[PDB]
């Protein structure tokens, strides 16, 4: 049991762009709501927003928008949440890096980097034991590489989870 | 002072994890996690000493669902942190973000007449560049994933 | 102008900064179980006489007293626990005040901040334990921002859905000496984004444009009218809607006027369920629409058009889908409802006599009767006996269970907050400590209390707090030797067995257990013991003139069961018609 | 709501096809087709409900020459739509179409002093970007092929 | 019978850039003329022109310019046609995308993407069952790839037909 599994989405799969303070426990107050609302969190990726002092959590919740409306205002019941944005009913960028170490030999490393050249995956680190790709983009390109690198000697797929902003276009 | 966590079959896996930095009072510098139906690889940097890092690499193993915690800090890592910055795309000042996204070598996913969105990816040294260098243009909304690390494995 | 106890530029122990910041909100009674780790705050209390320590006998009794002072005043009550295990015993009452929407503040000590969460001594990381059950928590790490978060706590206690705020302070924080920088603003930036603005009449237009469209209205009021003293009574004075008061709203509408529907729902009055399950516009003023009132989500007044006014945005649409919904502080928006609709007082409908005729034929056809099987006092009589004797208004505490609703359906309430409940948490053991805080919120006023046979026992320790604090609690004990709620839940769910319902001793089942006379006589309190109706009016006559507190002990018949009771996900078609324990 | 049609040996193959959207009154959102001596693969998106899409995937098989109709909409497709935009190449405003064709990553086939011609290719989300983002420069004449789809085939 | 055939041109092969309204049946009024004038339509690609509300059809007709002059004014007899432009006697861009799914194995996929790297074909989608190129450019580069991918396990060559604008250069 080495690799992280394939994909982080179902049919429902709403995305909420949280916008919280930079409290040291502010993740646990936010996923504390996803737990206490009985929601599985399908994917999550936190980080510091544009005003240094607040954070930004981009979540993936398998819940229909009726139940998400029972969450977006429910996440407002938290103190540190400045805003939530239900991006899922909007067009939105969905970029997610995915660091995929793959154990390969010499000749098979040729037949991996070309696939990494297809996805514009910068092969960030290589050895003779292995090569570690780093692709980025939508989750379909994420799952396409992992569906295509399962033929190869994959290792710890250190993903990062769907990160989103609703495009204005 | 960074930690990779591999966890098993539960829901709200993060709540076990993000609890036991808060209830242990040891602040996370950043976090990100590729959750799935039963697997998830956290990558947590905790701004603390190596003494308290030695606690939380094992105190996170006081949790049950954790299959593996490895302090990845001592290894030569590949810290790669994505940052989907949405920048104000005013063409008086868009005209230099062109190369100032080519320098950081990032795609630009969606452009409007006043909002373009870039995809800066990689070393947090390069990420804190963009958070400062492209701060000189008015930033709409930075969203960034957490720093993700892996072993640069040799034997 | 605040009367400062000390100099404004005295670098001192943070508990001095803390206890001044409590009185700087304008509070007067704390509940402070003493501190092996919250030590300085009791010490800083003792250098104050504006604040009062009603030191409880148990911290769950303390926080229920901090409940009982909160929801018998409206001023945000303050408990203080010792760190760790004291703070674990708040977790009862903090889970009350979140579900019951009660403005509470829980100050608690923590350990030294160099020892927080280290599996330390006297420690429970209660800022992270109670994360899910409070409105906010706090883990302040400096002395200079102690009253930052305190005024933010009493902001968060008062504002929105009034929740409990566990406010923790580390032991070495108050043992750190610094100056109180008092007037700094609310470090509370996200909460102002939903600090609920006054909803104007344009938003209330599609209420009052549908009031005339409403032929069958019902006034589903509850804990949001907890501040509406006469504003709801002014609203029904304007338009005349038959009420439907829930448990935290029992009192809000004074339940003795013409539309005297006491309590609705699965355990309410059956003729208020008739009032609510037959409406074409479910009008709601501050309710949380829970399972044990709605039954089904989609069939609870399915033929109605829900309007629902709340200070809480998240509550809107949480349990029940609203047809058209408007947020906003109800008592504020009722002052922006009744004191603006007088332009429409010759325009509006007022045509509800044909809807007032529905309740009148079903007031008595769906009655509140009982069964006097011999002379074993119906407690549902004994609360109609209560308001026959308690001279009208009475601030009443309850535990929870079968004895909870016996105060609900059978007392004529006259003012909100002259009534206590746990409907949200449903906390057994809440009753008698709620009588403690009510006896300092309204000390000279009549704090009568009722408790069940277990819920009295479940917090019987705070009997000792009364004689220490000379409180005139008037506690009734609706004893039936039985877990009185779920013994009906044996019968109407699955089977008429007696599976662990019997609280009493099976060696003396006919005798009293335990001897509550020798409970109050153990703490020197006078008591009684009633089983016959002739002494029933006699005992309350001895109760309301008793100097200081009084206990008595009615005997509920152990096989008496209450209408209605539906399984969860039910309608008024699935009402029970006459369910007993025999 | 998009359809791929493979047709056989006839001339004016499109007239059978483009008829039976018009005479059925069900509007085509776009169309393009690689005709040959006997083969042609149409790719037709029809802005209608899935009910009326179910009709025209079979009502186009009321035509005889159609070898195959497959509603490709449910599949993960690759919708790739070319757009040979001729843009006014004035060097006061040409100077930013440079990167604003590099962002969409398109060749520029022919340039004049007042007219350059680009070759934007791919996702119709990216195509409606160019139709809006490069609309902020004065466009001479957009010509675009129709959206073309294929199966992202796995088993 | 899987793949679309090789190329869409003969010797005559005139190109007409139509410019019609966005009527829902406006293709059938235009190729209705190519049919009723007895012309085979060798290639066609419609799309929305620069003024949103009108369309633009780029056709390929095997007809000499005497017969095309019997068509360009004949297409003017249609109501919705704003203009036709006989681009074939002018220099003109001739770019045409061509989505070529090719069933390949792992090692042969190396010996396909390099050819796709020659033509600057962005390999838009890859699997293990196949890879789908997407090249664009003149029809000679279209037919060169299909002449070179006939050695490989080609699949549905979803082309798009010659699209044109007369260059000013
Ligand atoms: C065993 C049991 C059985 C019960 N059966 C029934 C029954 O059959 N029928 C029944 O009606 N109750 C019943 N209850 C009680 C019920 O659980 C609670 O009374 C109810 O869920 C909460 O009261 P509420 O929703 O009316 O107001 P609360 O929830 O206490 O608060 C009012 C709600 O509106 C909003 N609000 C809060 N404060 C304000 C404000 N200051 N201004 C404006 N709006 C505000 C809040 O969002 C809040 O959710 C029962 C309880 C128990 C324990
Ligand atoms: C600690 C606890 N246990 C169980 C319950 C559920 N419950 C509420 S009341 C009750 C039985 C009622 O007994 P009591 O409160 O003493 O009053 P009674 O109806 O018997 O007069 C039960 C089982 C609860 N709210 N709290
Ligand atoms: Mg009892």
């Amino acid at each position: 049991g080495l690799l992280t599994d394939e994909d982080t989405s179902g049919l429902r799969s709403h995305t909420l762009s949280l916008l919280v303070n930079d409290i040291p426990g502010v993740l646990n107050i936010v996923t504390g709501v996803f737990a206490r609302r009985g929601y599985n969190i399908q994917s999550l990726a936190v980080g510091h927003a544009e005003t240094k002092g607040i954070s930004r959590i981009t979540t993936v919740i398998p819940a229909t928008d009726e139940s998400v409306s029972k969450l977006v205002q429910q996440l407002y019941k938290l103190v540190d949440v400045h805003e939530v944005h239900d991006l899922t009913h909007l067009p939105f960028s969905e970029r997610e890096l995915m660091l995929i170490k793959i154990a390969v030999n010499a000749a098979a490393r040729r037949d991996v980097l070309d696939i990494a050249s297809i996805f514009r995956a910068k092969a960030v680190d290589v050895s003779d034991h292995t090569i570690t790709l780093q692709l980025t983009g939508d989750l379909d390109k994420m799952v396409a590489l992992q569906r295509l690198l399962e033929p190869y000697g994959i290792c710890e797929v250190a993903r990062t989870g769907r990160v989103a902003l609703a495009r204005e276009s | 002072h960074t930690i990779s966590v591999f966890v098993g079959d539960e829901s709200g896996m993060i709540n076990r994890i993000a609890g036991v930095f808060a209830r242990r009072g040891y602040n996370i510098e950043s976090l990100a996690v590729g959750l799935n139906r039963d697997k998830a690889l956290f990558t947590i940097v905790v701004c603390g000493t190596e003494r308290v890092l030695q606690q939380v690499i094992e105190q996170l193993q006081k949790l049950v669902n954790v299959l593996k915690v490895e302090d990845i800090s001592s290894e030569p890592q590949v810290e790669r942190e994505l940052m989907l910055v949405k920048v104000n795309a005013h063409p008086e000042s868009r005209a230099e973000i062109m190369w100032l996204v080519d320098t950081f070598r990032a795609r630009v996913v969606d452009i409007a007449e006043h909002a373009l969105t870039i995809e800066v990816t990689g070393d947090p040294g390069k990420m804190i560049a963009v958070e400062r260098n492209l701060k000189k243009f008015q930033i709409r909304e930075i969203v960034r994933t957490g720093k993700i690390a892996l072993r640069r494995e040799k034997m | 102008t605040f009367i400062s106890r000390f100099a404004p530029d005295q670098p001192r122990k943070g508990a001095d900064i803390l206890v001044e910041a409590l009185e700087r909100q304008g509070v007067e009674t704390v509940f402070a179980y003493p501190g092996g780790a919250s030590m300085e705050i009791h010490q800083a209390l003792t250098r104050s006489s504006s604040i009062r320590n009603v030191l409880p006998r148990h911290e769950q009794g303390g926080v229920f007293a901090a409940e009982g002072y909160a929801r018998s005043s409206g001023k945000p009550g303050i408990c203080i626990a010792t760190s760790g295990p004291g703070a674990t015993n708040l977790v009862s009452g903090l889970a009350d005040a979140l579900l019951d929407s009660v403005p509470l503040v829980a100050i608690t000590g923590q350990v030294p901040r160099r020892m927080i969460g280290t599996d330390a001594f006297q420690e429970t990381p209660i800022v992270e334990v109670t994360r899910s059950i409070t409105k906010h928590n706090y883990l302040v790490m400096d002395v200079e921002d102690i009253p930052r978060i305190i005024e933010e706590a009493f902001f968060l206690a008062t504002s929105g859905r009034p929740g409990p705020v566990l406010v923790d302070v580390p032991k070495d924080i108050q043992q750190q000496l610094a100056i109180p920088n008092w007037e700094q603003a609310m470090r509370l930036p996200g909460y102002m984004s939903r600090m609920p603005k006054p909803p104007e009449d344009s938003h209330l237009e599609q209420i009052v444009r549908l009031i005339s469209e409403s032929k069958k209205p019902v006034l589903y009021v509850g804990g949001g009218c907890l501040n509406s003293s006469d504003e709801l009574g002014r609203f029904v004075e304007l338009t005349g809607i038959p009420v439907a008061s829930t448990l935290m709203g029992l009192g809000s509408y004074p339940c003795d006027d013409e539309l005297s529907l006491h309590m609705l729902g699965m355990h309410g009055t059956v003729y208020a369920n008739y009032a609510v399950e037959h409406s074409d516009l479910l009008l709601a003023f501050g309710v949380r629409f829970d399972d044990r009132v709605t039954g089904k989500l989609e069939a609870f007044a399915s033929r109605a058009k829900i309007v629902h006014i709340d200070i809480d945005s998240a509550e809107i649409g949480k349990n029940k889908t609203p047809h058209v919904s408007v947020c906003g502080d109800v008592k504020l928006a009722l002052q922006g409802m009744n004191k603006v609709l007088e332009n429409r007082a010759e325009e509006l409908k007022l045509d509800f006599g044909v809807w007032r005729n529905e309740l009148n034929v079903q007031k008595q056809k769906f009655p509140l009767s009982f069964k006097t099987f011999g002379e074993a006092i119906p407690p549902q009589y004994a609360i109609k006996v209560l308001d026959e004797l308690t001279d009208g208004k009475a601030i009443i505490s309850t535990g929870v269970g079968q004895h909870q609703m016996w105060a609900a359906q059978f007392y004529n309430y006259k003012k909100p907050r002259q009534w206590l409940s746990s409907g949200g948490l449903g906390a057994m053991g809440f009753g008698l400590p709620a009588a403690i805080g009510a006896s300092v919120a309204n000390p000279d006023a009549i704090v009568v209390d009722i408790d069940g046979d277990g819920s009295f026992i479940m917090n019987v320790q705070e009997l000792a707090t009364i004689r220490v604090e000379n409180l005139p609690v008037k506690v009734l004990l609706l004893n039936n030797q039985h877990l009185g709620m779920v013994m009906q839940w044996e019968d109407r769910f699955y089977k008429a067995n007696r599976a662990h319902t019997f609280l009493g001793d099976p060696a003396q089942e006919d005798e009293i257990f335990p001897n509550m006379l020798l409970f109050a006589a153990a703490c020197g309190i006078p008591a009684a013991r009633v089983t016959k109706k002739a002494d029933l009016r006699e005992a309350i006559q001895t109760m309301l003139d008793t100097p200081g507190p009084y206990l008595l002990d009615v005997i509920c018949p152990h096989q008496e069961h209450v209408l209605p009771m539906i399984p969860s996900g039910g309608t008024f078609n699935d009402v029970i018609t006459e369910g007993d324990g025999r």
